RNA sequence: GAUUCACGCAGUGUUAACGUGCAAAUUACUUGUCAUAUUUGAGUAUAGGGGCGAAAGACUCAUCGAACUAUCUAGUAGCUGG
RNA sequence: UGAAACUGUCCUUAGUGCAGAUCUUGGUGGUAGUAGCAAAUACUAAGAAGAGGAAAAAAACAUCUUAGAACUGAAGAGGAGAAAGGUUCCUAAACAACAUUACUUGGAUUAGGGUGAAUCGAUCCUAAAUUACAGAUGGAAAUCCUUAAGAAAAGGAUUGAAAGGGAAUAAGAUUAAUAGUUCUUAAUCAAGAGAAAUGGUAACAUAUCAUGAACUUUAAAAUGGAGUGUGAAAAUCUACGGAAGAGUUCUCUUUUCUUCUUAACAAAAGUAAAUUCCACUGAAAUGAAUCAAUCAGAGAAGUGGAAUUUAUUGGCUUUGUAAGAAAUUCAAUGAAUUGUGGUAUUUUUGCAGUCUUCAUAAAAAUUAAAGGGAAUCUUUUGCUCGUACUAAUAACCGCAACAGGUCUCCAAGAAGCAAAAUCUUUAGUUAAAUAGAAUAACGCAGGUAAGGGAAGUCGGCAACAUAGCUCUGUAAGUUAGCAAGAAAGAGUAGCUCUGGUGAUUAUCGAAUCAGAACUUUAAAGGUUAGGGG
RNA sequence: GUCAUCUAAUUAGUGACGCGCAUGAAUGGAUCACCGUGAUUCCCACUGUCCCUAUCUGCAAUCUAGUGAAACCACAGUCAA
RNA sequence: CUGUUGCUUAUAGACGAUGGCAUCAGAAAUCGGUGUUGUAAGCUUUAGAGUUUCUUAAUCAAUACUCUCGGGUAUUGAAUG
């Protein structure tokens, strides 16, 4: 609801290309669901 | 009470359209016309009210057959 | 109202025909002042009392 | 572009309400084109536009309370909150009671048990508040035909 | 023409809000009342020294210890202003 | 600068000289980019269209679709009418102005389209009341009279209701918008055209039958309210049996949800409740019956019959209409299914008796019957007018898209005594006088607080406090009816059980009451909900 | 007003007294049971009314983008005598 | 030099101002310390008053035992790396 969000949130950001222009780029959120959120750090996912 | 709450009510109409002279003044209740005097047979026409008396008399309307008399 | 009389739904339907502007050919007319019809009235600004 | 037509069409043609309407958002210039409600006919028929499904609403906790309170598992003191006369009404209560009573004097004088003057007695008896359920009525009628016969 | 709750309604209090307002009398809570002397729609009747009033000089189109409108009327002013 | 009239002297004439009149009319400042653009819980992401989210976060972005999250909560922010409005209705193009920012949106601009009736209403009848010729009155305008005054009208003239009376139509489909109005199918009504009957003891009964004038009478149209019981239908809930689809599913769930329908008008397999009458008989040892009553030798109860009412025929199931429609699925137009119940609640509609009035709770048009005996199935047509839309936190009245006001119909689940508060389904909407950041004072709205407890104050103003249900208990005073919910005290949860209250003749069914072990955070209190003396 | 009572304390309330400025009998006199969004006093309970203020939330106010009035105004605006 | 700007900056603050750092900058996780509440979810204790179907098998069952000093939260205006 409107009325709370979770305490934690993992998420994964991707910078892309934009598909009209090649030279500006645009950045993707997307949400990556975890079990617990102990022992994980900031991972570059490539 | 007295000012814009009692004008809720203000849906029945008391004037209608008058047959011999056209305007909203035929009291519906009363049955005659409160500006051209109707069934009443002479025209209601007061020396108080000389401006009604420039309104709405000879010459003021087509003036379809006299026009044509007097000019002959 | 849903219900009226047949001469005053005609009275109706003369205040709808008058409640026109001034045709353009009309406006192109040589010493032409009548560009706007000031008799023009609606619905929610003037109530036409009939 | 305003798809608001084809809305208010769509809602008239599958009889439903505008919020159980789905257009397809992949298919607007599709869509858009349909202007009349012979072409959203033709559209339903593609299943380009679709009546969704009313929202679920389960009776399962209702049941469930029910058969509780059958039980008594709720029908406590602290679960009460109209009056006695109000939950079981008295005047109610005398109603079933006469019609049980006068029934079964009715099915004994009819039967052969009891004769019409002994039925009178008890017919009296009864609308005067003398035997409080069918059981006290049978063994009353029971000690009086044996003391008859006595 | 008993006691209460509800749909509604009123206007006891806060002498609360607002007081160049949502509003030329309203809003919030509290209070009262909520079918027979009840509530309410349309039609109809009663007109200004008149009507109507379970009576407050109250109401009679935001106008009432005498409505609105026009004529007498540029009413008169030993009084104020220019 | 301006581009066509004007000036100097003498007489004459006057609408002849402005800083004020809260002067009149018009225009314009400071205040001032200030006060404001804060009731109605609320928006977010992706995409489309567009000049209209850019950017060193310029933190906000109108419309439409999808998804998430929500509100009105079915006495509605739903679906429709009366009045009032009058084209605001639908569509397309377009955004200069208007809706306290903006708008690609609009109840705003421009141009088109849109209202279909023999059966719904007006039209017909009369109510309160209203208005004529003649007559009477008056100086006059005019007033009175409404059938009394009349050489007028068998008997009394006009108007007066889109809520009173009233001949006759429904289901499905269709339009961008009209539909008891159009289309398909199926009906109904009115006006027209082609010595005179039987049956039953009786109450009374017979696809038109089976004659019935003048005149007269009776009835219908056409009659308050309250409360109780009950018949039937619908909705909700539920029992058994299923068919199709959908949701959940690593934890379970033979699972949870949706569909399973039917009109006007007629038919008469089967079968009801209530009331009133008819025939046989004659009741006391008085009986019959209702929740209550109430009834009987001017005739009870019993048995056998007749009639009327129960949303059209004749009340309900059933039948024709009619499954060929419609709903739910499936396949790519064609295929499948569409049982039976309930001693449950509410609503609607009738019926039966009871209570109440110093209240007795309309008329006519129009229809039928009687008393009397004067006379000897097919087919045509159905005219005039209204019909769009809102009916309101934006279409009505208040200067307006004003928190004010304005008459009605339909009405789901939970919980509860309750149409109460609170939450949800069908439907509607997320916008309704702009937002973003920071989180000073002083505010408006909602709160809490140690110890004390009205010492504050004109005054317990405001707020706190009591609050449901069951049981025990309840004073003085009194018009003997009341006070009284007096005051005061105890109980109340969850789970596992036990017993009482019936129907039918072993099976089935109802929420209601009482009682007992065990457990815990020890129980009306989320909401609703008396402070007492 | 005087005497009691209510309180620690009573121009308040209540019960009495009465030569009552100027009460008094349908201008109605005396009496009160039930009733009252009527006026007045006292108890219990409860509490931010108060000792004596602290603190929490929403909407504003503050700043900004867009939009944007009004009352008022002789001229104006530091004091003492 | 100074100001703007950045740390959605603090020992500051209505806005300005004031204070600190600005590539050995900053920000963020995670980990440890430190606090708050009271023993998570899944399975097991004839646990468990009793019931049913069996015919000592199961099933339902408020609450309750061990895993569990557990789980969850913890700067947002907390302290380390």
């Amino acid at each position: 609801g409107i009325r709370s969000v979770a305490d934690r949130i993992r998420v994964r950001m991707a910078r892309l290309p934009i598909e009209g222009e090649e030279g500006k780029f645009y950045t993707l959120v997307s949400y990556v669901p975890v079990a617990s959120f102990k022992g994980l750090v900031t991972k570059t996912v490539e | 009470t007295k000012g814009t709450s009692c004008r809720g009510t203000r849906h029945n109409k008391t004037h209608i359209l008058c047959k011999r002279c056209g305007k909203r003044s035929w009291h519906l209740q009363k049955q005659r016309c409160a500006s051209c005097g109707y069934p009443d047979a002479k025209m209601r026409q007061y020396a108080w009210g000389y401006k009604a008396l420039r309104r709405r008399t000879q010459g003021t309307g087509r003036m379809r057959h006299l026009k044509i008399a007097l000019k002959r | 109202t849903g219900h009226k009389g047949f001469s005053y739904k005609l009275k109706l339907g003369k205040k709808i025909h008058q409640n026109r502007g001034v045709p353009q050919w009309f406006r192109m007319k040589t010493g032409n002042t009548i560009n706007y019809n000031f008799k023009r009235r609606h619905w929610n600004r003037r109530k036409m009392g009939m | 572009v305003s798809l608001k037509l084809q809305k208010r069409l769509a809602a008239s043609v599958l009889k439903c309400g505008n919020r159980k309407v789905w257009l397809d958002p992949n298919e607007t210039p599709e869509i858009s084109l349909a202007n009349s409600r012979k072409a959203i006919r033709k559209l339903i028929k593609d299943r380009l536009i679709i009546k969704k499904p009313a929202a679920m609403h389960s009776r399962a906790r209702v049941v469930e309370r029910k058969q509780a309170k059958i039980l008594g598992r709720h029908t406590g003191h602290g679960k009460r909150k109209g009056t006695k006369n109000a939950r079981t009404p008295q005047k109610t209560l005398w109603i079933i009671r006469m019609r049980v009573l006068r029934r079964l004097l009715l099915k004994y004088r009819t039967t052969g048990k009891i004769d019409k003057h002994m039925y009178h007695d008890f017919y009296l008896k009864v609308k005067g508040n003398q035997y409080k359920n069918k059981k006290a009525l049978m063994e009353s009628i029971f000690k009086a035909l044996e003391e008859k016969k006595l």
